[PDB]
RNA sequence: UCAAAGUUUAAG
RNA sequence: AGGUUCGAAGACGAUCAGAUACCGUCGUAGUUCCGACCAUAAACGAUGCCGACCGGCGAUGCGGCGGCGUUAUUCCCAUGACCCGCCGGGCAGCUUCCGGGAAACCAAAGUCUUUGGGUUCCGGGGGGAGUAUGGUUGCAAAGCUGAAACUUAAAGGAAUUGAC
C-alpha cells in the first residue's frame, strides 16, 4: 500500500525528469515533501512548484527545468550521527563537489551542507544531484 | 568549469537542448541546431539574423521535436498565438 | 525459449478448457488449441455434378451441401499439410491464407 | 596525398575549422580519418589491446579471422576504441587504428575535493556497461593513480585521467566487452549535466554555415 | 529419463520399507 | 529454353541505343553493321548478340518508352508534358462546397466568402470488422 | 525481495545465518564431517608407515603409471 | 505532451476525466427540484436516488432508481440551477 | 510565422486551399498531430487549423530561407504526387530534389556517388519518405514534412498539418511554400500575386 | 489420406 | 450404489532378428453417482503479493455517462438491437531507440553501481539426491521435513555459422 509518500513523491519527479517533462503533478502531498521540494529549489534542482488544496490530502505541482539528475530516497530514514555523514556522502552522492543528502534534523529538514554549518545529526530523508 | 584560481579549464562547454536543458553529446548525431530567419515587419522579407533552436536527438527520436520547436517559436514571438 | 508467447492455445484468462479428442488420430487435445478446419461442400463435387443434374426428377434443384467441424491435432494438421512451419518472423501472421 | 570527400574534411583541409573541439561542439560525424589525424598529428599513439581470432564453421573446415581492438588516445583529453575485423592480422590492425580514430571522443576530467592545479581525476561517478560488463569509474584524489584492472588502466591513462578508483562486474574476461564498457563511461563524461554547466548557452554559427561561401568553392 | 528414474526409485524404497520392516 | 542474355550484352546495348538511337534500326543486319563501326566489339558472336538484343530494345521503345534508357528526345518531350498549364482548377468556379464544422473555422478566422454549406450524413459505421 | 525495515535486524540476521549454511566451502568448515573424515586430522602434515609401494594408473587422456605409496 | 498546464487544464477535459482524478475531486452529481403534475409540492431529489422517491402529498411516486441516475416517471419535469 | 499583418491569412489563399481539400485531414489521428485540428465531422474526417497550417508552412519558409546556400536544401518525394511538385519547387527555389527511390545511404557513405550532404530536407510523406527521415539522424539534418492527421512525428523537426494524400492538396502546399521562401527574400512582391500557377505544381494521372 | 530401416576404433 | 463407452493389467492377431511395444481384436481394475481419505501435476504466464509512477493505437467483456440517425411497435411514449464518443475497472492484442535485458524477449522482466516504497517465500558449480537417516502425517500408495561420505571441470542458458 502507500507506506512512503516522500519516496513517491521525489520517484515521480524524477520519472517525469527523465522522459523531458516540462511540469509534474505529485498526488498525495505533505509537510515532508513539500519540505524536499523547497531544498531543491534553493540550490536551484527544480523551478518554483505549486500546490493545490483540495478539502483533504493535497496535491502539488513541479515545474522542472531539466537540471534534475535524480532525486532519490533512502528508507529507512536512518539515524546519521555527523561522522558518518561524510561516509554516507561519499558513497550515495556522485562527488565531493555537487549534490546533497537531505536530512531532517532536530533544527529543520536540510541538506547535508547546513546541519553541518549548524552541527546538527539526525535522519536522512533522501538526496539530489 | 573555473578552478579554485578562477581559471577556466574544460577543451569546449557542450550545446544544450532548448527543449530539455540536456546536453547534447560530442556524438549525438541525430541532433539540430535549427536556423529560424526575422523579417523587416513592414514588408516580410528576411533581414539577417537569425534565431536558433538546438534539440537532443532524444527528443527527435521520441517524436516531440516539432512541438517543442513550435513552443520555442512562440515564446520568441516567431509564432503568433495559435488560438 | 519461448517459442510462440500466445503458446500455440489461445487461452489467457481461464485455467482449464475443454479437450477435443482429434478427427484423425483420436488424440486428445485443447479446444482452444487444435486446428480448426470448417469444411463446406458440395455432396457430388465437379465430376459428377452435371450427370446428377441430366438425371434428377426435380426441375433445375440447387443440390445439397455437407458440412463438417473438423478437429485436427498439431500432428496430423502438419503432417497432412494443412499448416506448414514458417520463419521465425513469419510465424506472427495470424490472417489466414487466401 | 589527401582529398577529401566529406564537406567537413574539405574545411579542415584548407585550415578554415581551427580544432576538433569546434567540430564537437557541432556533433559532427568525422567520418574522414585524415581530419583528427590533422588536429591530433603527434601524441596521438595506438595500442593494441587485444587480437582475438573469431572463426565461423564451413563445408570445408572453418573460417578464421582475426579482430583487433586497439585504443588509441593523446594523454591529454582524447580517446578512441576502434575494433576492426579481417582476413590477416595486419589488416585488421590498420583498419581498427582507424576506426580508432574515427571514434574518438572528448574526455571530460576533474577536479577531486579542493579544486586547485588542473584537472586529473573525473568530474563524477559515471559508469559505462556493455553486454553485461559494467565499468563504475570513481573520482580519486591526487596520487592515487589509476586503481584498476589493466584495460581499463590502458584506456584510462590514455585518456588521460590520472587518477581513478574504479569498480567491475560481469564477465570483464571478454576483454572487448570490457574496453567497450569503459569507453562508454570515458565517453560519458562530458554527457553528465553537472551544476558546473547550468548557464544558459549561447549558440555559435556552425562551420557549415561560417563557411558556406567557402564551401561552395571558388 | 526422470520420471522413470524416479519411479525406479519409488520401487526401490519400496524394497527398502520391506526389508527393514523384517527387522 | 536456354539462350537469355548476359548482362555484358544487355549493358552493352543500352549504351548504344542511349548515344547512337538515330543510327539505329528495326532491321538487324543493318545495325549489326552499326554496332561494329560505333564500338570496338572484339568478338563476332558478341557483336552478333548485341545487334540482336539492340533491335529487340528498338521494336520496345517504338511503342512507349522503356524504363532503364534515356533517349534525349523522348526526355525533352517529357519535359514538355510536364510543365503543361491550364486555366486552373483551385478557383473551383464559384461555389466551393463546405460542411458547417468547415464553415465554422472559417468563422474563428474571421471569414465570409463564395462557398456552399451543406450536410446530412448521419455517422454511418465506418469499415466492417 | 528484502526485508529492508528498521527493525528488522533479526530477521536479516536470522536469514543470512540459515543462507550461509548452503555456501559449500562455509559448512565444510563449521559441520564436523570434513574434520572427521580427514585422514590428517585438521593438520598440514602426517607421518605413516608405507606398506605397500603400488602404482596408480593415470586417467584416460594421459596414459602413465604414477607409482605410489599406500601409507 | 511534453507541456501540459497541469494547474488551469480546460474544461472541456476536466468533464472527460474520473470524478477522482480530477485536479481537484468534485462530484459527477446534482440535486434536481422535481414538479410532477398534479401535485404542486415541488420536491427536491438527487440525480442518483437509489430510493423510490413518494411525493408530498404521496399519491403519485416520481423516481425509480437504475444503477446510474434515478428513472423520472414520464411527465415529471425538474430544475438543476443549484451551486 | 508572425501572422502580424503582412504575412496573415488573405481570403484567396484560403478560397485555394478550400478548394484543394488540404483542410479535408483524414480518419486517423496521431496523437502528436492532435494540435493541428479544429474537429472531426460526422462519418469521422478531421479537419485542420488552416491558420495553424499557415502558421507552420511560415515557419517551414523561414528555416528554408536560414539556409544559406539554397543548393544544400533537399526536397524528396517517394510517392509520385510530390514527384513534380518537388522538382517544380527545387526549380524555383534553388534547392536540390530528389524525387522517387530514395537511395539508402545517400546522407550516409562518404563513398558513394550521390553521396550529398544537405543542411535541411523538405520530405512529403515522413510514412512514405521514411528512408531519408531515419538517415536524417546519422548525420545532423533537420527536417520539414507535409504530415496528414495519420502522419507520425518521429525526427520531422517542423511538420506541416496538410492533406498530403491527395495530390492537388499535395502541390498547392508545394507551391504555397515556394511562393513563401521566394516572398521571404526574393523576387515575388506580395502585393502583386505570382506568375506561377499552382496546376504547375500537380500530378498528372494518364488523362490525354 | 503414415509398412520395415538397429549399430558404428581402444588404436590419437 | 452403478457398470454405456473407453480401458492400465491380462489374453490373442499382426509387425519385427527379437516386440513381453507402436497397429488390430477382446478385456479386468478403473472410467460414472453418494459418503469418507489422499494433497500431488509442466498445479505454467515456468513470472510472490500490495503500492506508486513512465509511450501510442485500435479492438473486445461488464457497469455508468453523453450524443444524430437507423430498425422499429401501434400513432407518439418507454424501448431493447445497431451507430459514434467519454469514464471506471477486466481478458488480451498490435506498435516504437520508454527503459531494460546474456539474450530470446518484456510498457513490464521498465523507473538498478544515478543501487534503499512495503513485505513474504526462496537459490548459491555439477553429481551423489529429493537419497540415507531420524521426526511427523497417511488404511495404504505415499506426503512433508531432510543430510553426509565419496565423486567431478565443467554441467547449464541464450544466440550465430555450419553439418545433419
Ligand atoms: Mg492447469
Ligand atoms: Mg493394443
Ligand atoms: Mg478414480
Ligand atoms: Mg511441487
Ligand atoms: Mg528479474
Ligand atoms: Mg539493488
Ligand atoms: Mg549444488
Amino acid at each position: 500500500v502507500r507506506m512512503n509518500v516522500l519516496a513517491d513523491a521525489l520517484k515521480s519527479i524524477n520519472n517525469a525528469e527523465k522522459r523531458g517533462k516540462r511540469q509534474v503533478l505529485i498526488r498525495p502531498c505533505s509537510k515532508v515533501i513539500v519540505r524536499f521540494l523547497t531544498v531543491m529549489m534553493k540550490h536551484g534542482y527544480i523551478g518554483e512548484f505549486e500546490i493545490i488544496d483540495d478539502h483533504r490530502a493535497g496535491k502539488i505541482v513541479v515545474n522542472l527545468t531539466g537540471r534534475l539528475n535524480k532525486c532519490g530516497v533512502i528508507s529507512p530514514r536512518f539515524d546519521v550521527q555527523l561522522k558518518d555523514l561524510e561516509k554516507w556522502q561519499n558513497n550515495l552522492l556522485p562527488s565531493r563537489q555537487f549534490g546533497f543528502i537531505v536530512l531532517t534534523t532536530s533544527a529543520g529538514i536540510m541538506d547535508h551542507e547546513e546541519a553541518r554549518r549548524k552541527h546538527t545529526g539526525g535522519k536522512i530523508l533522501g538526496f539530489f544531484f | 568549469m573555473q578552478n579554485d584560481a578562477g581559471e577556466f579549464v574544460d577543451l569546449y562547454v557542450p550545446r544544450k537542448c532548448s527543449a530539455s536543458n540536456r546536453i547534447i553529446g560530442a556524438k549525438d548525431h541525430a541532433s539540430i541546431p535549427m536556423n529560424v530567419a526575422e523579417v523587416d515587419k513592414v514588408t516580410g522579407r528576411f533581414n539577417g539574423q537569425f534565431k536558433t533552436y538546438a534539440i537532443c536527438g532524444a527528443i527527435r527520436r521520441m517524436g516531440e521535436s516539432d512541438d517543442s520547436i513550435l513552443r520555442l517559436a512562440k515564446a520568441h514571438g516567431i509564432v503568433s498565438q495559435n488560438f | 525459449t519461448k517459442k510462440r508467447r500466445n503458446n500455440g492455445r489461445a487461452k489467457k484468462g481461464r485455467g482449464h478448457v475443454q479437450p477435443i479428442r482429434c478427427t484423425n488420430c483420436a488424440r486428445c487435445v485443447p479446444k482452444d488449441k487444435a486446428i480448426k478446419k470448417f469444411v463446406i461442400r458440395n455432396i457430388v463435387e465437379a465430376a459428377a455434378v452435371r450427370d446428377i443434374s441430366e438425371a434428377s426428377v426435380f426441375d433445375a434443384y440447387v443440390l445439397p451441401k455437407l458440412y463438417v467441424k473438423l478437429h485436427y491435432c498439431v500432428s496430423c494438421a502438419i503432417h497432412s499439410k494443412v499448416v506448414r512451419n514458417r520463419s521465425r518472423e513469419a510465424r506472427k501472421d495470424r490472417t489466414p491464407p487466401p | 596525398e589527401w582529398l577529401p570527400v566529406t564537406k567537413l574534411g574539405r574545411l579542415v583541409k584548407d585550415v578554415k575549422i581551427k580544432s576538433l573541439e569546434e567540430i564537437y561542439l557541432f556533433s559532427l560525424p568525422i567520418k574522414e580519418s585524415e581530419i583528427i589525424d590533422f588536429f591530433l598529428g603527434a601524441a596521438l599513439k595506438d595500442e593494441v589491446l587485444k587480437i582475438m581470432p573469431v572463426q565461423k564453421q564451413t563445408r570445408a573446415a572453418q573460417r578464421t579471422r582475426f579482430k583487433a581492438f586497439v585504443a588509441i588516445g593523446d594523454y591529454n583529453g582524447h580517446v578512441g576504441l576502434g575494433v576492426k575485423c579481417s582476413k590477416e592480422v595486419a589488416t585488421a590492425i590498420r583498419g581498427a587504428i582507424i576506426l580508432a580514430k574515427l571514434s574518438i571522443v572528448p574526455v571530460r576530467r576533474g577536479y577531486w575535493g579542493n579544486k586547485i592545479g588542473k584537472p586529473h581525476t573525473v568530474p563524477c561517478k559515471v559508469t559505462g556497461r556493455c553486454g553485461s560488463v559494467l565499468v563504475r569509474l570513481i573520482p580519486a584524489p591526487r596520487g592515487t593513480g589509476i586503481v584498476s584492472a589493466p584495460v581499463p588502466k590502458k584506456l584510462l591513462l590514455m585518456a588521460g585521467i590520472d587518477d581513478c578508483y574504479t569498480s567491475a562486474w560481469s564477465c570483464t574476461a571478454t576483454l572487448g566487452n570490457f574496453a567497450k564498457a569503459t569507453f562508454d563511461a570515458i565517453s560519458k563524461t562530458y554527457s553528465y549535466l553537472t551544476p558546473d554547466l547550468w548557464k544558459e548557452t549561447v549558440f555559435t554559427k556552425s562551420p557549415y554555415q561560417e563557411f558556406t561561401d567557402h564551401l561552395v568553392k571558388t | 529419463r526422470a520420471k522413470w528414474r524416479k519411479k525406479r526409485m519409488r520401487r526401490l524404497k519400496r524394497k527398502r520399507r520391506k526389508m527393514r520392516q523384517r527387522s | 529454353m536456354g539462350r537469355v542474355r548476359t548482362k555484358t550484352v544487355k549493358k552493352a546495348a543500352r549504351v548504344i541505343i542511349e548515344k547512337y538511337y538515330t543510327r539505329l534500326g528495326n532491321d538487324f543486319h543493318t545495325n549489326k553493321r552499326v554496332c561494329e563501326e560505333i564500338a570496338i566489339i572484339p568478338s563476332k558472336k558478341l557483336r552478333n548478340k548485341i545487334a540482336g538484343y539492340v533491335t529487340h530494345l528498338m521494336k520496345r521503345i517504338q511503342r512507349g518508352p522503356v524504363r532503364g534508357i534515356s533517349i534525349k528526345l523522348q526526355e525533352e518531350e517529357r519535359e514538355r508534358r510536364d510543365n503543361y498549364v491550364p486555366e486552373v482548377s483551385a478557383l473551383d468556379q464559384e461555389i466551393i462546397e463546405v460542411d458547417p464544422d468547415t464553415k465554422e473555422m472559417l468563422k474563428l478566422l474571421d471569414f465570409g466568402s463564395l462557398s456552399n454549406l451543406q450536410v446530412t450524413q448521419p455517422t454511418v459505421g465506418m469499415n466492417f470488422k | 525481495g528484502k526485508c529492508r525495515g528498521l527493525r528488522t535486524a533479526r530477521k536479516l540476521r536470522s536469514h543470512r545465518r540459515d543462507q550461509k549454511w548452503h555456501d559449500k566451502q562455509y559448512k565444510k568448515a563449521h559441520l564436523g564431517t570434513a574434520l572427521k573424515a580427514n585422514p590428517f586430522g585438521g593438520a598440514s602434515h602426517a607421518k605413516g608407515i608405507v606398506l605397500e609401494k603400488v602404482g596408480v594408473e593415470a586417467k584416460q587422456p594421459n596414459s602413465a603409471i604414477r607409482k605410489c605409496v599406500r601409507v | 505532451p511534453l507541456a501540459k498546464d497541469l494547474l488551469h487544464p480546460s474544461p472541456e477535459e476536466e468533464k472527460r476525466k474520473h470524478k477522482k482524478k480530477r485536479l481537484v475531486q468534485s462530484p459527477n452529481s446534482y440535486f434536481m427540484d422535481v414538479k410532477c403534475p398534479g401535485c404542486y409540492k415541488i420536491t427536491t431529489v438527487f440525480s442518483h436516488a437509489q430510493t423510490v422517491v413518494l411525493c408530498v402529498g404521496c399519491s403519485t411516486v416520481l423516481c425509480q432508481p437504475t444503477g446510474g441516475k434515478a428513472r423520472l416517471t414520464e411527465g415529471c419535469s425538474f430544475r438543476r440551477k443549484q451551486h | 510565422s508572425g501572422a502580424l499583418d503582412v504575412l496573415q491569412m488573405k481570403e484567396e489563399d484560403v478560397l485555394k486551399f478550400l478548394a484543394a481539400g488540404t483542410h479535408l485531414g483524414g480518419t486517423n489521428l496521431d496523437f502528436q498531430m492532435e494540435q493541428y485540428i479544429y474537429k472531426r465531422k460526422s462519418d469521422g474526417i478531421y479537419i485542420i487549423n488552416l491558420k495553424r497550417t499557415w502558421e507552420k508552412l511560415l515557419l517551414a519558409a523561414r528555416a528554408i530561407v536560414a539556409i544559406e546556400n539554397p543548393a544544400d536544401v533537399s526536397v524528396i518525394s517517394s510517392r509520385n504526387t510530390g514527384q513534380r511538385a518537388v522538382l517544380k519547387f527545387a526549380a524555383a527555389t534553388g534547392a536540390t530534389p530528389i524525387a522517387g527511390r530514395f537511395t539508402p545511404g545517400t546522407f550516409t557513405n562518404q563513398i558513394q556517388a550521390a553521396f550529398r550532404e544537405p543542411r535541411l530536407l523538405v520530405v512529403t510523406d515522413p510514412r512514405a519518405d521514411h528512408q531519408p527521415l531515419t538517415e536524417a539522424s546519422y548525420v545532423n539534418l533537420p527536417t520539414i514534412a507535409l504530415c496528414n492527421t495519420d502522419s507520425p512525428l518521429r525526427y520531422v523537426d517542423i511538420a506541416i498539418p496538410c492533406n498530403n494524400k491527395g495530390a492537388h492538396s499535395v502541390g498547392l502546399m508545394w507551391w504555397m511554400l515556394a511562393r513563401e521562401v521566394l516572398r521571404m527574400r526574393g523576387t515575388i512582391s506580395r502585393e502583386h500575386p505570382w506568375e506561377v500557377m499552382p496546376d504547375l505544381y500537380f500530378y498528372r494521372d494518364p488523362e490525354e
